[PDB]
């Protein structure tokens, strides 16, 4: 439970003569599961929580628990191995290697696990069924569509079954079909196999599609609002009426 | 899959940007390969000198391999800045250091394998002209052969291995310092250290002019303003290359009042925000080559100045000492069938002062002032000059002598005898020894006089060191017509070689001068090339960290003749600063150094010169190129 | 290609290896030069030669091969910028034998999309008066003329209908949908919207439906059931429509069973062909015919099978089929 | 032009003279090979150099003169045959993309020529059912609902006509006629299509034709004259339009002067903008805008010029200059 | 009148095997003295827009009419000359030189007309005023706030008296108050002299300054608003209602 948890986390950039701070007093208690979001307009520190939330970034002041253990308090060999083990990521600007084919670029992170390759073929079969891509498995990525690219860059945060998920903006670069599309099959995965992607977007449709809306103005959290039990469009409305509150 | 593969695929599509790193690795595997085979080679020892032939070429390697470390480490920038976006995924998908490492040493270490072995097959192929040469510098013709000798590979193998098990922790290191990553005005202070630095160059400079220029005519006036010129001059330049630079160019930067269009912009911001940042570098580089010329001067001077210093020693044509010998060498010299003109000149070893002759300090005093072992000839032996009664003529110039040992104008000879002293006048000029040098020890000038003179001081016998045999036994040889065979007669009379000769003795110099030469211009060359390079790969480096102001500064449309000027005027200064200095300490350098030796000569700084700055203008060309490619390809 | 090279240059190449060669035979024949020590002059020289025609052929040979990349592809703009003066030549005469024919194709399909648009515009500032005509007709009382006025009127209004939706047909390419849609209501809006001719013609219609499931776009759903039905009461006289779908297998047979006169067998095959139209009727002309041609221009890409069962005396047999629930992904796959 | 081929050919220039001295140098430091005979030689060989470079020059910079020919020139033959590949390359590159651009020109010209044919053969074909529409409508007794229909139908059937004509304007440069027509029966023609609109709006008018013949195409005749009649009707209401025609000028000025509001002084110049819709009037808007430019492009050789002697309140002339019959001739030729 | 006028622009990226459009017949119409901002998403065609209508980029197909020139006929140079000499730029991110004082850089494009001294340092003075960063004058780029970057920026573009100034997002990396203060200072400058703006932009907050407002969706526009004559909180929620239906 309450598989992330902050408190009081505070960063500043700057040095000596210029300083600038641009999160004061964040509280955060993500529960496990939970499809959850983050929005607000551009500039006010939303890249830079992903960042500290992820233990990419160090904190000026602040404690960040995930899973019963500390993260402002480690080394950098045991806090690589836990990302590694403990975390899955997704930016808004896919990174292929276009030197491969789909194929192994997806099944690049399982391949220095010591296993057989016939278990991550099938996990990469599955994988692909659940996302639609099987056909392009021997085709270079540089002869497929954007949406196609996406959709191999998510496939891949999966493969090793990551306990979190985080993500930046993954809508920035894909057409209207194709973003419903991605964030269709993401809420579909979300309760396959529990696992707690923590999108971060300024779009109000983008997140009509989460349970567990959470605001943020110019480095602190103002609301916080849920599902329920209502259809995605109801949803949309309150989110887009709350936000233009502000 | 199979990460051999992965690494197969990156090196095969990457080996495309890499030409320069494995020219360079080429280049020095070739030079070194070529040097030490020229070592090992048998075939050396036909020299005929003082040293071993073979034992400079330890020295030359030591400090060659230095240079060659230098470079290659200079290079591997090339290979390692392009990967730090790989890098940095890697790390996003999860592979950790050690692994990352391993994946980029494969393909290093294939890249440097592959060029080693290239640059093995060139060497040979080159390892005979060197081997030309060095038999064309000390003239000594017998043949010319192309041998492999295994230990110069074996010795190449183990440099250069040991060269790469150093690269390995650079590379380390700068995989290390990376992570996830994106996948200043001027105080008062640098007003003084700049201008420290331009005035202890000026003055450094000044006090090496008063030095040659006649003063300090002291030993013990010289040491001190050696150390002290030394001292000045690379403290100097020190301080010139980190603080007179910015603190002359704010002057023009701020009279202008903050207007600039885009040359000015791009040259004086990046030759004031740049030149500082690296400073050790020039002066070592500018030092090291101002001394490398003064050195081969040095060098070219002493080799040229061979017969003239051999005559000198060899007082005759052909030099005897032992009488019975000469006799033996009499009796020999008939089936010779050469005019010989030996003579059994007289020398008396007759003491005269030379102290009242001081025209500097009266300190200088020099052993013994009356009771010197000076020699004295009559005037039958040599009728070339004429003197008066009451007057002399010293005999000898002794540059090596001049710089220490230096007679007063009008001195008059004070001849301190026993009793009486004849003063003596100075008219004429002459420079015939009629001695040996085995005679005169630091040598003494030739002193003629009369007769009767001559009679006097010898029957006045001082108790003092005779030498061995008085009258000495040189002859002189007719027009030059059997040099060579005489040569040969005479070394193998002489099998136990006690005499002295001049076609024999004007070798050694000769061959030892031209195996410093050939050392002293194989390294400098080698240096020269090295050092013009690394400020193309330094600036190469710098485009690379300099694309966005050309992405911006574009969309504003500025096109790409407007950046290209820019550029060419900033790598016209960024090349030519450097150059002028170092043109300016080796012709300070060089100037003290026929000083101590005879007459200018003027003949091989020119050529030096042009050299020098051909190839510089030839690296700021290339380095112009690859800006005009970056610009190109911005937009 | 590094043949060509080579071709091209065989000149020079030959020029060197014949003074090499002169080099090697003169050397052999006088004692004042030793043959044995010039094998080593020429190989350096052979070296240095090899070397330099690598770098050489590197240089070269790139601009004449991005030409021949550029044969017949696309990629107009692949010439690379000429940086040799006998490169700034071969792109001038491209541009210059290539500007006119860019400016004229340029000038005419504007021209194009413009009498489009002008079109468009024109169609739709036609539909608003007869919909005002149509909602002033929609208050009178009379029978015989009423039947005249009013069927003239549903001729007009469906042609100026397929009229806009063949506009549409124009640019197709970005209005497809696909979702579940239910039979019924269209049946019903539809039906009342084909009254008059039935009453006029004393044609009736029966519904009994199994599969009311439909999975591709709205509005041309609604033209194609227009197209199909609309011919078949053309082609059915006084006979009781019995539109009824059975599920037989994958496909639901929308069979429209009409007692009327049908379609002779002789003429099945070309019921569908270019432009067809019932030659029987003279009135036809007023028809257009053109509505069969697009259906089967534009039933492609919809993903709507048609099956034709057509006999004289008997009727004609009318079937569109409709996807599995688990067919729509290929749509995005194949 | 020496000196292009001088600068591209360098390279060569610089290996043979690296190789001279090379090989001098070689030479030189070699006692065993003499230094006399490789001097004079090399010398010998310069000089045979010389014409080689001549030679080449000359073949070479004679071809890139002839593609400089056929760069400006309307011959293809100025081209050489080719002999060399890169030749090859660059002749097949130029013939393939000119062939390609003049396929899809000529591709562009007949799809828009075959659409053009498409539309009129629809126009005609739905041009006639508006007539059987008005034969069926004339026959009916009510009042107020039957003026109304009696106005849509006008409406429907004047845009119809309006804008066919401007169909046919895309030809009508192989369309022109001319021949001789009275103004009677055609304004009364033109009065009794419009019956329905003079009965129902009550709008009047004057015929004060102090000169009585127009000359143009019978129907373009028609159409130009009820271009400006429909044009005062959309402009004046209830007003009497003295249409009079008094020759002033060359041209045969019809001096048609509605009562109405006229034409605003400050509006004057812009009337003939292309597109013009009285923006005034919202009906004005419907109209194509092509009416009065299409008047003025196809009265190009009509030599019709639409002058306007317009004064505000007392209404605009609508000096519908016809030329003099004389210069009717110049449309009788065109 | 009609400074930019446009017909049907189009516009492709990728070739052979992914080929994508993202211009599909696109007409624009600005007026004189306008501040328009084209409203869109994360993944529509705004930056492709925005290169395409001020020659940077280029057009597959159409036609464009800035100040009556017609610019798809220039092949390179006079386009970039064209582009100098008569557009402003103002940008999201990085726009000043690191190693160049406030002072020349915002005066370094007035040095191509080569304006002597005086009437340089006049004319800097008086735009310096304006913005409120004139005792910034020595400073360097690294030593000041981020929104006084960007007012920097702001008075390089104006400085040379510019035609069409094209923005893009201007306020999308500063916090709520610099962003409010940016904004005004570029309405008070617009109305003190006649500046046309053309930005793009994906927040009504930014936008309802602006006078005229084009909604752009997946290349096709669709529908307009003008402000007319109520206040900024009225034309506000009247954006915030246009663009809730969508
Ligand atoms: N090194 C830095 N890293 C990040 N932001 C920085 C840095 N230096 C200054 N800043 C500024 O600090 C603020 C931080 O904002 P962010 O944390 O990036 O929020 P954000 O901009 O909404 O996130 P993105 O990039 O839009 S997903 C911005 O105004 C930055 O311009
Ligand atoms: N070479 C390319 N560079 C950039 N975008 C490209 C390129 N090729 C294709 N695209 C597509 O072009 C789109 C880029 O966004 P744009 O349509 O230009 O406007 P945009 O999305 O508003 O840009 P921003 O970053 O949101 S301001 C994406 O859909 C990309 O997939």
């Amino acid at each position: 439970h309450v598989i992330l948890e902050a408190n009081k986390i505070r960063k500043s950039y700057g040095n000596k003569l210029n300083k600038q701070e641009v999160l004061k007093g964040i509280d955060i208690h993500i529960e496990k599961g939970e499809f959850v979001s983050i929005m607000g307009a551009s500039g006010s520190g939303k890249t830079t929580l992903l960042n500290v939330l992820s233990s990419i970034d160090q904190v000026s002041h602040g404690t960040i628990h995930i899973n019963g253990n500390d993260m402002t308090a480690m080394k950098e060999k045991q806090l690589a191995e836990f990302r590694k083990q403990h975390l899955g990521f997704i930016f808004q600007d896919y990174n292929l290697l276009d030197t491969l084919t789909v194929k192994e670029n997806i099944l690049l992170p399982l391949s220095i696990t010591k296993l057989s390759k016939k278990e991550a073929n099938r996990k990469f079969e599955e994988v692909a069924k659940e996302l639609g891509i099987y056909e392009l498995r021997d085709k270079y990525p540089n002869e497929i569509s954007g949406g196609q690219k996406q959709r191999t860059s998510a496939g891949r945060a999966f493969i090793h079954d990551p306990s979190i998920i985080f993500a930046d903006e993954p809508t920035g670069a894909l057409d209207s079909k194709s973003a419903s599309d991605l964030l269709n099959k993401l809420s579909q995965l979300n309760q396959k196999r529990n696992a707690t992607i923590i999108m971060v977007t300024h779009d109000p449709v983008a997140a009509s599609y989460c349970g567990r809306v959470i605001f943020i103005k110019d480095g602190q959290m103002y609301t916080q609002l849920n599902k329920g039990g209502q259809d995605r469009q109801t949803f949309f409305q309150d989110i887009m009426k709350t936000q233009g509150v502000l | 899959m199979n990460i051999n593969q992965l690494i197969l695929r990156n090196l095969k599509k990457n080996l495309r940007n890499y030409y320069l790193y494995v020219f360079a690795l080429i280049f020095s595997v070739a030079l070194y390969f070529a040097f030490v085979t020229l070592q090992y080679d048998p075939a050396i020892n036909e020299v005929k000198a003082s040293i071993k032939g073979a034992a400079a070429i330890k020295t030359a390697s030591i400090l060659l391999v230095a240079v060659v470390a230098i470079f290659i480490l200079y290079a591997n920038t090339i290979f390692i800045k392009r990967r730090s976006k790989e890098i940095g995924l890697f790390q996003l998908i999860g592979m950790t250091k050690h692994k990352i490492f391993r994946i980029l040493s494969a393909e290093n270490v294939m890249l440097y394998f592959g060029s080693l072995a290239i640059g093995v097959a060139a060497g040979f192929s080159i390892s005979k002209l060197v081997l030309m040469i060095l038999f064309k510098i000390v003239d000594v013709k017998a043949d010319a052969k192309l041998h492999f000798s295994e230990q110069a590979l074996v010795q190449t193998v183990i440099v250069f291995c040991g060269i790469y098990l150093l690269i390995m922790i650079m590379n380390y290191t700068f995989i290390k310092k990376q992570s996830i990553l994106s996948l200043k005005k001027i105080s008062f202070f640098q007003m003084l250290i700049g201008a420290l630095g331009i005035v202890l160059i000026l003055t450094g400079y000044y006090v090496s002019s008063e030095l040659f220029g006649g003063k300090f005519k002291t030993i013990n006036e010289l040491f001190v303003a050696m150390s002290f010129i030394l001292g000045s001059v690379i403290i100097g330049t020190f301080l010139f290359y980190k603080g007179s630079v910015t603190f002359i160019s704010n002057i023009i930067r701020k009279s202008k009042g903050g207007y600039l269009n885009i040359s000015e912009v791009l040259s004086l911001s990046s030759i004031m925000f740049r030149m500082k940042s690296n400073a050790l570098l020039l002066t070592i580089i500018t030092t090291v080559s101002a001394l490398a010329i003064g050195l081969l001067s040095l060098a070219y001077i002493s080799y040229y100045s061979s017969e003239k210093t051999a005559e000198q020693n060899v007082a005759a044509d052909f030099s005897f000492m032992n009488e019975k010998d000469a006799k033996l060498f009499e009796n020999k010299l008939r089936e010779s069938n050469i005019s010989f003109v030996k003579k059994a000149t007289p020398v008396l070893q007759a003491n005269v002062d030379i102290a009242n002759i001081m025209d500097g300090t009266p300190k200088e005093m020099q052993g013994d002032p009356g009771n010197m072992q000076l020699a004295v000839v009559s005037d039958k032996d040599v009728k070339g000059v004429d003197v008066a009664a009451g007057e002399a003529v010293f005999s000898g110039y002794t540059d090596l002598l001049q710089k220490i040992m230096v007679f007063k104008d009008s001195g008059v000879i004070k001849v301190k005898s026993k009793h009486e002293t004849q003063p003596l006048k100075y008219k004429g000029l002459r420079e015939e020894f009629l001695v040996s040098y085995t005679f005169t020890s630091g040598g003494m000038p030739a002193v003629i006089v009369d007769d009767s003179l001559f009679k006097q001081l010898d029957k006045d016998k001082d108790p003092r060191i005779q030498l061995a045999q008085s009258t000495f036994i040189g002859v002189n040889v007719k027009h030059d017509d059997q040099m060579e065979k005489a040569n040969e007669l005479f070394q193998q009379v002489n099998k136990k070689n006690e005499h002295l000769s001049r076609l024999d003795t004007s070798a050694a110099q000769k061959s030892l001068f031209g195996m410093v030469m050939f050392i002293v211009g194989f390294l400098g060359l080698t240096f020269l090339i090295t050092s013009g390079c690394i400020l193309y790969f330094k600036q190469m480096g710098e485009s690379e960290d300099e694309k966005p102001s050309y992405t911006i500064l574009r969309k504003l449309g500025f096109t790409q003749g407007d950046l290209i000027k820019g550029i060419r005027i900033k790598q016209m200064y960024n090349f030519g600063i450097p150059l002028v200095v170092g043109l300016f300490h080796s012709y300070f350098a060089v100037q003290s150094g026929w000083f101590l030796f005879g007459s200018e000569v003027w003949a091989p700084m020119i050529m030096v010169m042009v050299l020098y700055t051909a190839l510089y203008s030839i690296f700021g060309f290339l380095s112009v190129l690859y800006y005009k490619k970056v610009i190109k390809s911005s937009l | 290609m590094i043949k060509a090279f080579l071709i091209e240059r065989r000149s020079w190449i030959a020029a060197f290896l014949f003074q090499q060669a002169l080099m090697l035979f003169i050397a052999f024949v006088d004692p004042s030069i030793s043959f044995g020590n010039v094998l080593y002059m020429v190989y350096l020289c052979i070296l240095f030669f090899i070397i330099f025609l690598w770098f050489r052929y590197r240089k070269e040979t790139a601009f004449y091969k991005s030409l021949k990349t550029w044969e017949n592809n696309l990629d107009v703009t692949a010439i690379n910028e000429p940086e040799t003066p006998f490169e700034a030549m071969v792109e001038r005469s491209i541009a210059g034998q290539t500007e006119h024919l860019k400016q004229t194709a340029a000038r005419h399909r504007l021209a194009l999309e413009n009498e489009k648009d002008e079109l468009m515009a024109w169609i739709h500032e036609v539909k608003t008066p007869l919909t005002a005509m149509h909602l002033i007709i929609d208050r009178m009382e009379e029978k015989a003329l009423k039947s005249q006025l009013s069927y003239e009127w549903l001729r007009i209004h469906l042609l100026l209908d397929q009229q806009l939706h063949q506009k549409r047909i124009s640019f197709i390419e970005n209005d497809l949908s696909v979702e579940f849609i239910q039979l019924q209501p269209l049946i019903f809006k539809e039906i009342k919207d084909l009254q008059s001719w039935c009453i006029q013609k004393g044609i009736g219609f029966d519904i009994q439906l199994e599969a009311k499931e439909v999975l591709s776009d709205a509005k041309w759903l609604a033209f194609i059931i227009r197209q199909l039905l609309t011919n078949a009461v053309k082609y059915s006289e006084a006979s009781e429509i019995e539109i009824k779908s059975f599920q037989k297998g994958e496909q639901t047979q929308l069979q429209v069973k009409d007692c009327g006169r049908g379609i002779d067998p002789k003429d099945v095959p070309r019921i569908f062909d270019k432009g067809f139209t019932s030659t029987t009727d003279h009135h036809d002309q007023a028809s257009t015919g053109m509505g069969l041609y697009l259906a089967k221009k534009a039933a492609a890409p919809l993903l709507i099978h048609i099956d034709v069962e057509s006999e004289f005396g008997a009727g004609t047999v009318f079937t569109l089929t409709f996807p599995i629930r688990n067919q729509f992904e290929h749509v995005i796959s194949v």
